[PDB]
């Protein structure tokens, strides 16, 4: 049986992990999210591959999958493939509440999902988890957090990142945009409507393939807003309103 | 069945008597109950007469193989610590142990009192075994803390003496033992009958 | 805690009363002690609830996986041999005190369920406290089913017969009528027991008493 | 219920000497008035140079002494050699003590040629502590040896007595006046005395009738 | 068997445990001390069958001190009653149960200090006070007389001094030596130690 | 066709999965270290900072305890894995014999724990290395190395990475027995070697200093800032 | 390396695509065509069974094996490794029944399965299931369609089609259907839509119509299935 | 007893439109007190309570351990949490142990998550269910509680004489009963808002 | 053409134990000397840069009080035989009151010599010296990782152990004084090291009944240096 292992876990004779390489070839393509400094906030928006209209959009959040009533993440990968981690670290997000009585921190809630996904690279043999997606939230001690997660087990958390594909105009753009925070929670949202809408391939910012919701920090509730696209549009057309402005210098 | 031990100036100074008996039926008097664990290292035996045998050498075992890692010797404090360990393993299946840990450290003199129950503690002065409290009238009396090694001698033996005397349990022969930096040393070993006329005047 | 029935050529009809006393003081004065087996089997409470509740469920559960095999409609003799199997697998630790029956293809059946496993056959069985009333009507007064109404009396007769005697059970009558075609379950049937008016107005109105701490918090 | 353990009588006296050792027990094997068998010798050589004797439970004792000679070619052919003598009364602590829970009810003593080519005794207790002695005497009819034996090979309970270790010889007859003695209030020693002498040239054995009543 | 002082202040923790191990009558170990030291804001007080103090120490001290270096903070006093529970709640239905009996006292920059109570029947609660002896009945006179808990950081050791001299009424026990800390934001520091005389 | 074996290992003479694991280590950010009487001092860079993401995710260096320090070389993966590791191996430790071994026992522990993990089956050995930092009881200093074949050395320097960070354990030897009896100068050899290493940013430049047995604190852009200036100053008194 | 107990033999293609769950899609395009519509009141389901020879009888295999009273379900593609994951979705939905006490929507069937279902694509030595799921029901008042694949991933659509051509019978449903309809009319589309890529001969046992009521979920007899369509649509 | 070494009574009596629960804040280990100001009665979910009258520790234990089970069946379904999907996860963890079962008496009273329409169900410590269609009473002395209640309790209450009848009842018990004492707070909680008043009480 | 490397190949043996042996080629060497008088062992720490310290590294350790022992190839992979071995001799004082002399600790050994497999891991290429006082006196055996133990009374291990054992052979007659093999040794030495010796290059292991422990002491490593 040592001709049918094809040596998954084993490394590649270049130094590199030989499955991890074609794994994140992967996230480079399909999903596709953002993420910035905020005040007083923060913000999360993603566009569907499932995007075509035929779609029911019954699921409500869909891409940006809440694992609980105080925190969401948005996922970038195959959906079921991450649906086995999303309640996995909803447990763990749920224990930690049961020996404490206190919310999970966005550090160690980070560490504890991609080490099971490092647990698969590291043996076994079995397919590792090809499913990168963000991390929000607020503690008592650092605030406002952002993180996110590689396959190869390793948290890529900053506070920023660039997923997975396009947005290029907007990436050497947000790092002229990297004036750290605002709000007037409009004004953030409006840098990521052009982002959104100049971006895009088919452009024209469709309302209906994308969503947005933001989380405000409130004590102690910490409201999560999530956005009806009622008022999406009417934000979609306020910094369309001031991209014509911000054209009309040159 | 009389065991004492306490730490002064001067290392640790323990005796305890040789008699074992089962009932009023006389049995052995040359049961040793001092158990030489290590050469900087002394046990004691009290309670079960094989409880101290096996676990003091079970002890042995961690402690030997640290000096055989670390090429270290161990600290009487953790020797105390790993042994309560073990036996409170089986605590609550009857086993009981009245062993107290003796030695000498990298610090200094030390002396601690271990039991079967999980009792894991320090101290100047311990004395345990069978019936007692007529002795420990005639020995706090005139025991005293900071003394000279020679006055320790004569004073720790004085308390099997008047023990033995009215109690008719405790008897044969005293073990008395002197751990110093260099290691424990042996004293005397004489029969209670022959110490009689000493400590009686 | 009562619980009788008896069968007729076409169906059965089983009841129970709704009393169920925990100590000297009645605890639940309305409770239903038929549990749902399946559509046309139905099985009678005793003895300790939460016990034969969680049984039946997993019983149910099982016999959902059981039945629905080869589907059609559930016989008893499916439940029936699971019980004496499962029950005796334990050896009797839980307890039922149960009365089983059903309309199958080869007609209806009854039968008494103990918390050791074992089950027997019969067209009246009695079980609970009040066993011994309940019995008394099913034994002597039997008769071989006739047409289907006298026997729906036969049931209320002995059930009426445990009330009015045993005193473990009171309030309310019920009834089931469990045919082939026909399924019925009439609860409570009847009222027999009921309680004396109050001998005035015990209300005490707002005024006579201190609030230490309030709270006010408003909903969406 | 049940009981696992009871007290099938026998009475176990060893006494090494200088150079050498003597081990001695009845063969009346008794529970209650009745005899299993008038000759049953308790003594059980494990080699040539150590005797041990088993007392008490007469199911545990061949089942430890089984279990020992099993382990003897264990260790000899490992080490290609026979256990020390203080090796095989080390190694039963360690038995005795692995099954303290439901331990074997046994009274076993040791003695014969040590690794010096001297005479000694091993005290055995059910929880497995033992001592190098100079002689020891078990099973039931110790009540009556040990203080007579104090008196006489001990040289306790006189004055003005000298210490003179002895051999031979008369340990013999003192194992017989005990067990006659011990005859008339207990029946559970008497009939047949099997006594074994460890010696450098090897392992003597002799028989000594003792009344069946 | 004893009781450790229960003050738990606005702005402090107060606890004296007492100095003696001594068994039966004769005097064993004068010198030997319950107190144990979680970490800088908390401390940690353990009674119970020998053994089961030794492990439960361990247990409670070296949870909070792997939290310390992890996330790079102090574990809160809430958070850290709520994980020794689940330890003497697991302890209820266990192959060999154990038992305990003494709190925990713990210090907060923000809340404040909190004091909880830790039950062999891991049964938790959030009081002031606490009674883990008979000698709550004499304390709870001149306490219950002038409970205002504006008073204070140095007047609760004065107020240890007046329970001191009723620790010892109608009993058949001594005590002689009291070991006393007192908590603020700094952390623990060590206070002298009580003597009381024979005659 | 592709043609290899794994373990172990090769007629050729050596190894496959170890040796070219060390691939795996000199490719890992470039990182410095030195041991002293008093203060103990460290250094990493090559991190590819952007100045735009937040450096406490990066951070190279964890502590087990305030006494013992951690610096590895490799990727952040398996570096969590060891940090949860470790840090109960230490717990556990603390937990009974309150007294700790000193030294020998956890640099045996990884390294005997990663030689065992390239043991049994379905265990693929780490590509990463580490070097313990503290100080020893009795003001002694302790460092220590893992090995991907288990085998735990101790350096009077630490060079590893590109040939850039291998000058700052060069300059060590230059300061011979002596030197350095000031603690300004030991903390300059870091200044001095941010030149030198990788791209000169003067940003993934981080260092921490353990005097004694007191417990060492990130360094902030202050004294560090102020042994930056001298590093330039103390190399212009040598011309 | 380890034991050979099959460990994944799942790999990721120099695309990052998958390998053997892809051609799983393979066995479902190569398979028969089936058809779901959610509109209005209720979702209706529109299989297609013919028999291979004249000796078959329909009434006896049934292609809707409903997991609940209240729901339904259809399949596309491959039977044998179909049974496996029914049965157990019939013991897995008990959970849910139990605890929770309440007629499991189809929702909380689709995120338990498809799941499971992914976890089944990540243990290797086994095939992947080649079966696309077509979930619905009624819970909450409102009912659901939803469309699973073998690689797992839930979707949900008003009117779906799968199997040969499902590309091309979803642009029908895109069109002839819309917006929402009453399950009678939705009957009509879905057979119109199955009788796209079916032969020239529809009878009872060429069609059947599966519908799920607001009142829970009611398998049609071939009698129903001929009475409205024989005369197709 | 087991229910009386802890003490304590939980009192749900149902209203017109809303729905009242009430429990004593006494905690003590016997006779003897230890604080008052401890707490029973924990807030599940939105404008729901669940009372708890038994060992203190199966008070905290399954209060925690059904706050785990609580958010995870709303984690994976937005929808509410229903009075009925926490009566039976209530049920399912006491019957994890057959015969090691915990001690406790839940009473469960809440809202229904759709309508005004309250809600109220007692169950045993074995994880037995029961509802009742009037109020649920759970507490050391049975007596007083099902006496008063039944000549106090109407088919219609406002919350007006709904608060002040369990009032002037438990003023009545705790003077002149032992048990209980120390405080007693009611939660009377309707569709547009949340009310929590602490009745007084004796001091000894 | 590789089958299971434990399938015994077409000549046929196992792979990964013909590999374990060439694993030596990247290890130092050791020379063995036994005598009447004592036991002696010498070897090199192969030191590539001044940063390697001395007592870092070190080829001989004792596994029983009056037992030494000397590693080949890895160091780590010896160190779990090596810690190991250590329990074993002190569980059998516990057993038999007395200490595995130079026997006892081979069979121990020899039983666990190859424990490897792939199903129900991997053998290690460490040769082992094992070195003792027992009943007869001071005694050296050998053995390979192949798992064969033979009794080698003046063994060397390491790719010298062809060149430097040819030469020992014939100076082992039994006219020759422990103390003229101490200084034939060091011959060997210098001639296998590349560096000039010096305190931190090279190590000694002597074991005597009457001088001990001992072990090796410090400061007396530097005195058979320079009389190189």
């Amino acid at each position: 049986s040592r001709r049918y292992d094809s040596r998954t876990t084993i490394f590649s004779p270049e130094g590199r992990l030989y499955q991890v390489e074609y794994a994140m070839e992967a996230i480079g393509h399909a999903g596709t999210c953002l993420g910035i400094l905020a005040n007083d906030g923060v913000l999360l928006a993603a566009e569907r591959r499932n995007i075509h209209k035929l779609l029911d959009e019954v699921f409500f959040s869909e891409k940006i999958y809440k694992l609980n009533e105080d925190m969401a993440c948005s996922v970038a990968g195959i959906t079921s493939d991450a649906n086995v981690l999303t309640n996995e670290l909803r447990l763990i997000a749920q224990r930690y509440l049961l020996q404490y009585q206190e919310p999970i921190p966005c550090e160690q809630l980070v560490t504890a999902l991609c080490d099971i996904k490092q647990a698969y690279t590291q043996f076994g043999g079995k397919r590792p988890f090809g499913v990168s997606l963000l991390y929000i939230g607020w503690d008592k001690h650092y605030g406002f957090q952002l993180y996110q997660s590689d396959p190869s087990g390793n948290y890529g958390g900053w506070k920023a990142t660039c997923i997975g594909n396009n947005s290029a105009a907007a990436v050497s753009m947000l790092k002229q945009d990297y004036k750290e925070g605002e709000m007037t929670l409009k004004s953030a949202l409006a840098l990521a409507i052009k982002v959104l809408n100049k971006t895009m391939d088919v452009s024209k910012l469709s309302a209906e393939k994308v969503e947005i919701a933001t989380l405000t920090r409130e004590n102690g509730k910490t409201v999560i807003r999530v956005l009806k696209q009622k008022e999406v549009e009417q934000l979609i057309k306020k910094h369309e309103e001031e991209e014509a402005k911000a054209e009309r210098e040159k | 069945t009389t065991t004492l031990a306490f730490k002064f100036r001067h290392g640790v100074i323990v005796a305890a008597d040789s008699r074992a008996t089962a009932g009023a039926y006389i049995a052995s008097q040359t049961v040793k109950k001092v158990i030489e664990i290590n050469p900087y290292l002394l046990g004691t035996m009290a309670g079960g007469a094989a409880d101290c045998s096996f676990w003091e050498r079970l002890l042995a075992r961690q402690c030997r193989i640290y000096e055989l890692r670390n090429k270290e010797r161990i600290s009487v404090a953790a020797a105390s610590k790993l042994l309560a360990n073990m036996v409170y393993q089986y605590k609550g299946m009857g086993l009981s142990m009245g062993t107290m840990i003796c030695g000498w450290d990298k610090r200094g003199p030390g002396l601690y009192y271990v039991d079967s129950e999980g009792n894991r503690i320090s101290g100047a002065t311990f004395s345990v075994g069978s019936g007692s409290v007529y002795a420990y009238g005639v020995m706090d009396r005139g025991y005293s803390y900071d003394l000279e090694v020679e006055q320790a001698y004569d004073l720790a033996r004085r308390a099997i003496y008047q023990a033995t005397y009215r109690d008719a349990y405790s008897g044969g022969a005293v073990n008395l033992y002197h751990v110093r930096e260099d290691g424990w040393i042996r004293v005397s070993s004489d029969n209670v009958a022959d110490l009689h006329e000493k400590y009686s005047g | 805690t009562t619980i009788a029935g008896v069968v007729y050529k076409d169906g059965i009809v089983l009841g129970a009363d709704t009393r169920a006393t925990e100590g000297m003081v009645v605890a639940d004065k309305n409770c239903s002690k038929i549990h749902f087996i399946s559509p046309n089997i139905y099985c009678c409470g005793a003895g300790t609830a939460a016990d034969t509740d969680m049984t039946t469920q997993l019983i149910s559960s099982n016999l959902e996986l059981h039945s629905l095999s080869t589907g059609r409609l559930p016989r008893v003799v499916t439940a029936n041999r699971m019980l004496k199997q499962m029950l005796f697998r334990y050896q009797g630790y839980i307890g039922a005190a149960l009365v089983l029956g059903g309309v199958d293809v080869t007609g209806p059946h009854l039968y008494s369920i103990y918390p050791h496993g074992s089950t027997d056959k019969l067209p009246y069985v009695t079980m609970g406290s009040g066993s011994l009333a309940a019995m008394a009507v099913f034994e002597d007064k039997f008769r071989p089913d006739m047409e289907e109404e006298e026997a729906k009396n036969l049931v209320s007769e002995a059930i009426a017969a445990g009330i009015f005697n045993d005193l473990g059970s009171g309030s309310n009558i019920d009834l089931c009528v469990i045919s082939k075609n026909k399924l019925d379950f009439l609860r409570p049937y009847t009222v027999p027991n009921k309680k004396g008016t109050r001998l005035g107005r015990y209300r005490c109105e707002k005024g006579t008493t201190a609030v230490l701490t309030e709270k006010i918090t408003p909903l969406e | 219920r049940f009981s696992p353990y009871v007290f099938n009588g026998g009475t176990i006296l060893a006494i090494a000497g200088e150079d050498f050792a003597i081990v001695a027990s009845d063969t009346r094997l008794s529970e209650g008035f009745s005899i299993h068998t008038r000759d049953s010798p308790k003594c059980y050589k494990l080699t040539d140079k150590t005797v041990i004797g088993c007392s008490g439970f007469h199911g545990d004792c061949l089942t430890l002494t089984k279990i020992i000679e099993a382990r003897l070619k264990m260790y000899k052919h490992s080490n290609n050699k026979a256990m020390t003598t203080g090796a095989i009364a080390a190694m039963l602590s360690t038995i005795l003590y692995s099954r303290r829970f439901f331990p074997y009810y046994v009274y076993n003593i040791i003695g014969g040629l040590d690794e010096e080519g001297k005479g000694a005794v091993y005290s055995f207790d059910p929880v497995g502590s033992y001592q190098r002695d100079s002689f020891k005497a078990g099973g039931s009819a110790s009540a009556m040896l040990q203080p007579l034996l104090d008196n006489q090979v001990g040289f306790k309970n006189m004055q003005n007595v000298e210490h003179v270790p002895l051999s031979l010889d008369r340990a013999m007859r003192l194992v017989k006046d005990v067990f006659i003695s011990a005859a008339e209030r207990d029946v559970y020693t008497g009939d047949a005395l099997r006594i074994c002498i460890v010696t450098k040239e090897g392992i003597r054995e002799e028989t000594v009738s003792l009344r069946k009543d | 068997m004893e009781y450790l002082i229960g003050i738990q202040g606005p702005d402090y923790v107060l606890v004296a445990s007492d100095r003696v191990a001594a068994s039966n009558i004769v005097q064993m170990k004068d010198d030997h001390d319950k107190m144990f030291k979680m970490s800088e804001k908390i401390l940690l007080l353990c009674v119970g069958e020998a053994g089961d103090t030794v492990q439960f120490a361990e247990y409670i001290q070296k949870n909070v001190q792997l939290y310390k270096m992890r996330n790079g903070y102090e574990l809160s006093p809430t958070a850290a009653a709520n994980f020794t529970r689940r330890n003497l709640a697991d302890c209820l239905r266990s192959r060999t149960p154990y038992h305990v009996n003494l709190l925990l006292a713990g210090y907060d920059e923000h809340e404040g200090p909190a004091l909880y109570y830790m039950d062999y029947l891991a049964a938790l609660a959030k009081a002031p006070f606490a009674a883990h002896g008979y000698g709550a009945f004499l304390t709870l006179s001149i306490l219950d007389r002038y409970y205002t808990p504006t008073i204070s950081r140095e007047r609760a050791v004065e107020l240890l001094r007046k329970c001191l001299e009723e620790l010892q009424k109608r009993f058949i026990l001594n005590l002689p030596t009291f070991s006393v800390r007192i908590i603020d934001k700094n952390g623990i520091h060590d206070l002298d130690n009580i003597s009381f005389p024979k005659q | 066709s592709y043609d290899r074996a794994i373990t172990v290992f090769s007629p050729d003479g050596h190894l496959f999965q170890v040796e070219y694991a060390q691939e795996a280590v000199k490719k890992g950010s470039t990182a410095v270290g030195v041991r002293g009487r008093d203060i103990v001092v460290l250094g990493v860079e090559k991190k590819s900072v952007a100045k735009l993401q937040d450096e406490r995710t990066v951070r190279k260096i964890c502590a087990l305890d305030d006494n013992v320090c951690m610096a590895f070389a490799g990727l952040t993966a398996d570096a969590r894995i060891v940090i949860n590791r470790a840090r109960v191996e230490c717990q556990s430790h603390r937990l009974t014999v309150e007294d700790p071994v000193t030294v020998e026992y956890i640099t045996r522990y990884i390294a005997s724990l990663k030689q065992r993990y390239t043991q049994s089956n379905g265990r693929r050995p780490f590509g990463i290395s580490a070097l313990i930092v503290g100080f020893d009881f009795d003001g002694t200093p302790r460092l220590y190395q893992t090995d991907p074949s288990g085998t735990y050395h101790a350096w009077k320097a630490n060079a590893i990475g590109r040939g850039a960070k291998s000058v700052r354990e060069f300059l060590e030897k230059n300061y011979t027995d002596e030197a350095i009896e000031t603690d300004d100068l030991t903390i300059k050899l870091v200044i001095k070697a941010l030149l030198e290493v990788v791209q000169s940013g003067g940003k993934n430049i981080e260092l921490a200093v353990m005097r004694r047995d007191q417990s060492l604190k990130i360094l902030n852009p202050e004294e560090i800032e102020k042994y930056v200036a001298e590093i330039e100053k103390e190399k212009e008194e040598n011309e | 390396a380890e034991r050979g107990y099959s460990f994944s033999l799942t790999t990721f293609s120099p695309s990052g695509k998958l390998v053997q769950i892809e051609y799983a899609l393979a066995a479902v395009a190569g398979g028969a065509p089936s058809v779901g519509i959610k509109a209005a009141n209720g979702v209706v389901l529109a299989t297609e069974k013919k028999q291979k020879s004249i000796l078959y009888d329909e009434r006896s295999v049934h292609k809707v094996e409903p997991i609940t009273k209240h729901i339904g379900l259809v399949y596309s593609g491959m039977g044998p490794d179909y049974r496996v994951l029914v049965h157990r979705a019939r013991k897995l939905a008990q959970q849910y029944y139990l605890v929770y006490q309440e007629p499991i929507p189809t929702a909380q069937l689709v995120q338990r399965v498809a799941s499971v279902m992914q976890e089944y694509t990540q243990s290797g030595g086994v095939r992947p299931f080649g079966v696309s799921l077509l979930i619905c029901g009624w819970n909450e008042g409102r009912p659901y369609l939803f469309q699973s694949d073998p690689s797992g991933a839930y979707f949900a659509w008003k009117a779906t089609a799968m199997g040969k051509n499902y590309v091309n019978g979803k642009t029908f449903l895109e069109k002839r259907y819309n917006e929402d309809l009453e399950l009678e009319d939705a009957i009509h589309t879905a057979i119109l839509t199955l009788k796209e890529s079916f032969e020239g001969q529809m009878t009872e046992d060429n069609i059947e119509v599966g519908i799920c009521n607001e009142a829970g979920f009611r398998r049609l007899t071939p009698t129903e299935v001929k009475d409205y369509l024989a005369a197709i649509a | 007893s087991i229910m009386s070494y802890n003490g304590g009574a939980v009192m749900a009596m149902k209203g017109k439109n809303c729905v009242a629960i009430a429990a004593d804040r006494r905690f003590g280990i016997q006779a003897q007190m230890v604080t008052t100001d401890f707490q029973k009665i924990f807030p599940m979910g939105d404008r729901l309570y669940i009372g708890l009258a038994g060992l203190a520790t199966d008070v905290q234990t399954v209060a925690q351990r059904l706050k785990f089970r609580l958010n995870l069946y709303e984690l994976k379904e937005g929808r509410q949490i229903k009075p009925y999907t926490l009566m039976s996860m209530v049920a399912n963890l006491l019957y994890e142990k057959r015969f090691g079962p915990y001690y406790t008496e839940p009473v469960i009273a809440g809202l229904d998550p759709k309508t005004f329409k309250p809600f109220i169900c007692s169950l045993d410590l074995i994880g037995c269910p029961m509802v009742t269609d009037d109020f649920v009473v759970s507490g050391t002395c049975a007596e007083q509680m099902y006496g008063m209640c039944e000549s106090l309790w109407e088919p219609n209450m406002d919350p007006d004489h709904l608060f002040e009848t369990i009032s002037q009842a438990m003023l009545n018990a705790v003077d002149r009963d032992a048990v209980s004492g120390m405080g007693v707070i009611v939660h009377i909680i309707e569709k547009d808002k949340i009310t929590t008043r602490t009745l007084k009480a004796r001091m000894d | 053409y590789d089958r299971g490397v434990n399938t015994f190949s077409p000549e046929g043996r196992l792979f990964q134990v013909e590999y374990a042996i060439e694993a030596i080629k990247l290890g130092s060497t050791a020379i063995g000397i036994q005598t009447s008088e004592g036991v002696c062992l010498a070897v090199e720490k192969r030191i590539t840069s001044p940063l390697m310290e001395p007592s870092s590294i070190e080829k001989i350790v004792e596994i029983d009080a009056h037992i030494g022992c000397a590693m080949s190839g890895l160091i780590a992979d010896a160190k779990t035989l090596i810690d190991k071995a250590r329990v074993e001799t002190q569980n059998h004082w516990f057993t038999y009151n007395e200490t595995m002399t130079v026997e006892s600790v081979t069979q121990a050994v020899s039983n666990l010599a190859l424990q490897f497999g792939e199903e129900d891991s991997r053998p290690f290429g460490v040769a082992l010296l094992f070195g003792g006082v027992d009943e007869k006196g001071p005694q050296l055996f050998h053995m390979d990782p192949s798992g064969t133990f033979v009794q080698c009374d003046a063994r060397a291990i390491g790719s010298a152990s062809e060149g430097a054992q040819s030469s020992l052979q014939e100076v082992y007659h039994k006219s020759m004084t422990l103390k003229e093999a101490i200084k034939s040794s060091l011959i060997i030495l210098k001639q296998v090291m590349e560096e000039k010796l010096n305190a931190t290059n090279i190590e000694l292991a002597t074991v005597q009944p009457g001088q001990n422990f001992h072990m090796f002491t410090k400061e007396e490593l530097e005195e058979v240096i320079k009389d190189i």
